[PDB]
């Protein structure tokens, strides 16, 4: 096993005199996947600039000037490659997955987008009303709105608080320009990463990137990556009630450390211990995760999940559950209680499993090519380099009970959390109450 | 239930009347009066229970006993002081509590209100006794009228009294049998108070706007618990201030002279928290009338719920009846003054007058200004 | 000589329930009739009323009121419930009479 | 920085907090009294028995 980790192929990385960092992992695999992961997002958007990164993602495929729509797609389809991607708050990417026999072809394609997007003013005015609809859809996904609102209040006033999607008013008025104003501003090599995994031979990649990414940095600026304005965490709540809904969602959380921080490990292990439930499972007998157990015994929630969504310099360590208009309270109580237990009297026998549970997701986090690239894509971008499963291993193969306690308490005990809840929540008690739920009557 | 705060027969009650109880968000101090009233019920029961530890109910020893209880028992003096004054802080809060309730039509929660009356009545009743106990000139002569006051009720009267109190004249027996009532009664107030709150909880607490509050309602605990603890100290400071700086400030000194069955003090001014009805009683020259007036003087609260006509509950949007209200509150503060005042033309008339506006303002004015304001809205 | 019209206007601003920003009807104590009335209210107006009440409460609970601007003007007060409430009442009075 | 030092060390753990209320009360008592007593007595120089106790114990 440990030998399995060790025998795992190191990841190659080397940047350009340009700025791009080119890394990737090699295997036997005929197939592969490759992508450019920009340090771009919504967080990087303004009050009138909010949306672009998206409105963008949405035209990032409809063509380039070199090869308009019908052709790009036709060139992509025709070769059997899958060009997919996203755009978060501090992370955007565009990956393709071909047969490795296309590294140089995929790579070019990549470059031709991140650099030259048609942005056909006529293509835009359509994607405009497309998003405005696609947004109206994102909307009844209470499973999400509940998170944005969480951000909305959790980081109220700052850049994170703005949703990756952006207000309707902006998407209704973004200019042919503003998009380009976004592209040319953030889409730069120093903040972009060319990563891939499959059967590829690094050098061949390099040269192709080093070949299609003929970027040239004059000024000292161009070679420098701006650090972002710190976002003020604001223990508070935001309630979008509506007893008209099947059920209510609740999401509460404390400020997260930020990728960098070594504790995100022990912390990650934390979330391992209470994990998540979801009525389909098969376990009123579940592992320690009482939140799970108790969730069953007393039919607390339809589903609950723990999360340590983190960013560059901040984060959101919490939990989110969905429950009938009626059992909302008992749930919080039982749940929030767990946090306490967690960082007041957690045991070794517990952390033991936690770890292994993480070590399982730790591994399965890297299941295939696309996913591997993700980490590489990410790793570098947010951490600085690539964290080997051999490393993560030790990182979290050395977290003892007393360490979890010391950690969670450090970020949960008597901290002012941010709660978010849409739906028939008449039953969720005020703040003070869920607030004094942060300290255990030890 | 993993809760416990809800899975325990006893424990639930608490986490259901002090924690988790839904209370309107918007609530003025006038809502503390009650939680205070409790603290009085306590302060009274606690102190008095403790003062009874030294009382000696018996003519020849009764007066002195108390004196002893003061001069001799450590802090016994403090206990007394506190007690006699709790009496007042008690009547004050009650008098305000009734106010609030009157002017937010909390009297619409009928039962919770009717029980309330009972409490008042009893609190008036229990306070009547107890004051007899120290057996001072007042104690005695109050015993003799108030009791004899049931003289009015024909047939069953003269008899009911020569029974009310001991034999045929306020004497030792009446005293012992009063102590008993006093020692007992408070515990009744406590019980009924439970019944009072029960009825309440059936119907959430009111709220100053007089419109549904389900729209808001905050968890009693986090909020109002504190709010009570605060109001506790607020209207605790005065009461204490009195008890430590000018105790007898409210207490008639005339009662510092042991009872004399032979001479009722020229200048018999009843206890302040009683004056109003007192006035009403004397300004209606006729034993029966005198009493009757009185009877209804307090036993009228029972009708307020039926003398409600406003299409709106409270009267915060009823500027008309609103001032009529203070015309009442003042018409009361008046009767009071006129009560602490001997009977001569300068007064007397003033008396029976206010002692007329009183009724009317209630029986008639209110309900009239009531419907009227509704029509000034097309209702 | 003195317009009931002129008067109502008085009382209206005098009651000053519009300072909290809620229509007349948003105040009428909720008795059996009104409840049934309001329970007949179109969901539009219901949620409207609700908020107006919750806002009212929230204000009241803060001791502060609504900017002179947001007060509702007498002539613009919307008797959103009077109509339903009335049917109700007569519906009842019709029944009450029939049961004799 | 007092307040911070305080919270972390004294007010954080509900276990600790209480402990300082106690040890604190002991201190508040002792100090409040002496202070009160003094304030009081001083506002009554030569009137208290403690003050005349001496014309059969000098001053
Ligand atoms: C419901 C609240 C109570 C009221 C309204 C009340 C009121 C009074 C009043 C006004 C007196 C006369 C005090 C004076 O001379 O100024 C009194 C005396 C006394 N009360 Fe109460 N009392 C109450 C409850 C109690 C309780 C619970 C006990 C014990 C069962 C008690 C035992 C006594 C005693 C020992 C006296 C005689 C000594 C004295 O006069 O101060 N009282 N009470
Ligand atoms: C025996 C002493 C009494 C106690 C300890 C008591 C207690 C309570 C308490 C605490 C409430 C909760 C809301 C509030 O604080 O106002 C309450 C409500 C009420 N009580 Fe009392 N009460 C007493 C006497 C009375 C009296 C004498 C009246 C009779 C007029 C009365 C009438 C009411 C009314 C109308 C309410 C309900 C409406 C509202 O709370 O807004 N109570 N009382
Ligand atoms: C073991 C202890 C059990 C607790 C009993 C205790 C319990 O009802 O405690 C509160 C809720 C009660 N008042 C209120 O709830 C309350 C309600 C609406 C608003 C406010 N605040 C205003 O802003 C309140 O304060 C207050 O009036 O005391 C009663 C009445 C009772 O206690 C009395 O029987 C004691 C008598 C019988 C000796």
């Amino acid at each position: 096993y440990a030998q399995a980790l060790q025998s795992v192929p190191e990841t190659q990385v080397s940047q350009l005199d340009n700025g791009v960092r080119v890394a990737s992992e090699q295997s036997s695999q005929p197939t592969c996947t490759v992508g450019v992961w920009i340090d771009a997002g919504s967080r990087y958007e303004s009050e009138k600039n909010n949306g672009a990164g998206y409105f963008l993602e949405h035209l990032a495929f409809k063509g380039t000037k070199n090869r308009p729509q019908n052709a790009l797609e036709k060139e992509v389809e025709s070769m059997g490659a899958h060009l997919n991607a996203y755009s978060s708050r501090e992370h955007t990417a565009y990956y393709i997955k071909a047969l490795s026999k296309d590294v140089p072809k995929a790579v070019e394609l990549l470059a031709d987008i991140v650099q030259n997007c048609s942005l056909e003013d006529s293509q835009i005015e359509k994607e405009r009303d497309v998003i405005v609809r696609e947004l109206q859809e994102n909307d009844t996904s209470m499973r999400e709105v509940v998170f944005n609102y969480l951000h909305a209040t959790a980081f109220q006033g700052t850049g994170l608080a703005q949703s990756v999607e952006g207000p309707s008013e902006n998407i209704r008025k973004l200019s042919r320009a503003d998009l380009t104003e976004y592209l040319s501003t953030h889409y730069t090599a120093p903040r972009m990463v060319l990563a891939a995994a499959g059967g590829v031979e690094h050098q061949q990649l390099l040269e192709l990137a080093q070949k299609h990414f003929g970027g040239v940095p004059f000024t000292y600026d161009d070679d420098a990556v701006p650090t972002l304005s710190k976002c003020r965490f604001t223990g508070s709540q935001i309630r979008h009630r509506e007893d008209g809904l099947p059920l209510a969602h609740v999401a509460i959380a404390v400020e997260g450390p930020g990728w960098a921080h070594p504790d995100l490990v022990a912390l990650q292990v934390a979330n391992a211990i209470i994990g998540h439930y979801d009525r389909t499972y098969g376990g009123g007998l579940h592992s320690s995760s009482p939140l799970a157990s108790i969730a069953v015994t007393n039919k607390l929630c339809q589903s609950f999940q723990t999360f340590s969504i983190c960013y560059s310099e901040t984060g959101l360590f919490g939990f989110y559950f969905v429950c009938d208009r009626m059992s909302i309270d008992d749930m919080m109580f039982v749940l929030q209680g767990q946090w306490m237990r967690l960082c007041t009297s957690i045991s070794e026998s517990e952390v033991l499993r936690g770890k292994n549970f993480l070590r399982n997701a730790l591994v399965s986090h890297l299941d295939g090519t696309t996913p591997v690239c993700e980490d590489i894509g990410r790793e570098l971008l947010t951490y600085g380099r690539r964290i080997p499963l051999e490393e993560w291993e030790e990182r979290l193969a050395e977290v003892d009970a007393r360490m979890v306690r010391e950690v969670c308490s450090k970020y949960i005990y008597d901290q002012c959390p941010a709660v978010a809840g849409p739906g028939p929540i008449e039953q969720l008690p005020d703040y003070n109450r869920i607030r004094s739920g942060m300290f255990w009557l030890r | 239930a993993p809760n416990i705060r809800k899975s325990h027969p006893l424990l639930k009650m608490i986490n259901n009347s002090l924690i988790d109880l839904p209370a309107p968000s918007n609530i003025s101090a006038w809502w503390n009066f009650g939680s205070l009233l409790a603290v009085c019920l306590m302060t009274q029961i606690l102190t008095g229970l403790l003062l009874a530890m030294h009382y000696t109910a018996d003519t020849s020893l009764a007066f002195s006993s108390v004196a002893h209880t003061c001069r001799n028992v450590q802090y016994g003096w403090l206990i007394r002081n506190l007690h006699a004054n709790g009496a007042s802080f008690f009547f004050i809060c009650i008098f305000l509590h009734i106010g609030r309730g009157l002017y937010y039509g909390s009297y619409l929660y009928k039962e919770t209100w009717n029980t309330g009356v009972i409490l008042l009545l009893t609190l008036m009743a229990t306070a009547f006794v107890g004051y007899v106990l120290p057996w001072g000139q007042m104690s005695f002569w109050g015993a003799t009228v108030i009791t004899n006051l049931f003289s009015a009720i024909p047939y069953i009267g003269h008899t009911l009294v020569e029974w009310a109190w001991g034999g045929f004249s306020v004497d030792n027996p009446t005293l012992t049998r009063f102590f008993a009532l006093h020692f007992l009664l408070p515990f009744a107030i406590a019980g009924i108070t439970i019944i009072h709150l029960t009825f309440l909880h059936e119907s959430g607490s009111n709220n100053p706007l007089g419109i549904s509050s389900d729209s808001d309602k905050i968890p009693f605990h986090p909020y109002y618990s504190f709010k009570d603890i605060l109001g506790l100290t607020l209207m605790l400071t005065p009461f204490l201030t009195l008890a430590l700086f000018s105790p007898n400030l409210l207490g008639d000194p005339e009662n510092f002279t042991p009872a004399n069955p032979l001479v009722t003090p020229p200048h018999i001014k009843p206890e302040w928290y009683f004056l109003f009805a007192y006035a009403i009683l004397r300004s209606i020259p006729n034993k029966l009338g005198g009493v009757l007036a009185l009877a209804a003087s307090v036993l009228i609260l029972f009708l307020i719920p039926f003398l409600h006509k406003s299409k709106q509950r409270t009267m915060t949007f009823r500027p008309l009846s609103q001032t009529l209200f203070w015309l009442l509150v003042a018409n009361l503060l008046i009767l009071t003054w006129i009560g602490s005042q001997p009977v001569e033309h300068p007064f007397i008339i003033i008396g029976q007058m206010a002692s007329l506006s009183y009724f009317t303002i209630l029986l008639i004015l209110f309900p009239t200004i009531g419907t009227l304001e509704n029509k000034m809205l097309n209702y | 000589s003195r317009w009931l019209e002129g008067i109502r206007k008085w009382y209206y601003n005098a009651a000053g329930f519009n300072k909290y920003g809620l229509m007349r009807d948003d105040t009428i104590y909720e008795n059996d009739d009104v409840k049934e009335a309001i329970r007949r209210l179109p969901e539009n107006l219901y949620d409207d009323r609700m908020f107006r009440i919750k806002r009212a409460l929230d204000l009241n609970m803060r001791q502060q009121i609504l900017p002179k601007e947001q007060w509702t003007k007498y002539e613009e007060d919307v008797p959103y419930l009077e109509p339903y409430l009335k049917e109700v009442i007569r519906e009842r009075k019709e029944r009450e009479e029939w049961d004799k | 920085t007092l307040t911070a030092r305080l919270y972390s060390l004294l007010f954080r753990r509900t276990s600790t907090f209480a402990l300082t209320i106690v040890v604190g009360a002991l201190l508040f008592e002792r100090a409040f009294d002496q202070g009160a007593d003094a304030i009081y007595e001083h506002i009554n120089e030569g009137k208290l028995w403690k003050h005349i106790k001496h014309k059969y114990e000098n001053k």
